[PDB]
């Protein structure tokens, strides 16, 4: 359930991103931001790799495309 | 026991004294195995002993 709410909370990320940028599309100077996520598998002495799945998505960034815009 | 000369009694009057345990068995057959995540629990599929 945790690795299914760690998707959800990517996913929540990815859609939260997304529509500053839409909701930015008219702004003076904006740069759009790329949502950029991470895996996550942590195993410990105890633990058998062989029999273990993965700890979910990680966001590990929220960049900040500098890409020239265009010129009104 | 001898009757008569040829004939012998078939059955004698024998009378039991009762009944006991007189072991306790272990049966080594192999158990089941139990599937874990931990890496330090080990089992022997076969004949052996773990020593200590």
């Amino acid at each position: 359930s945790y690795v299914s709410l760690s998707g959800l909370s990517a996913a929540q990320l990815d859609l939260n991103t997304t529509s500053n940028n839409i909701a930015n599309a008219n702004t003076y100077g904006f740069k759009e931001s790329r949502a950029e996520f991470a895996d996550v598998y942590s195993n410990s002495l105890f633990t058998n790799a062989k029999t273990t799945p993965g700890g979910g998505a990680q966001a590990s960034q929220v960049a900040q495309q500098f890409h020239e815009g265009s010129s009104i | 026991g001898q009757s008569s000369q040829n004939t012998e009694l078939p059955s004698g009057l024998m009378l039991g004294a009762g009944s006991k345990v007189v072991a306790t068995q272990k049966v080594h057959t192999h158990g089941n195995a139990q599937t874990t995540t931990n890496a330090l629990d080990m089992m022997v599929e076969g004949d052996g002993f773990f020593q200590v």
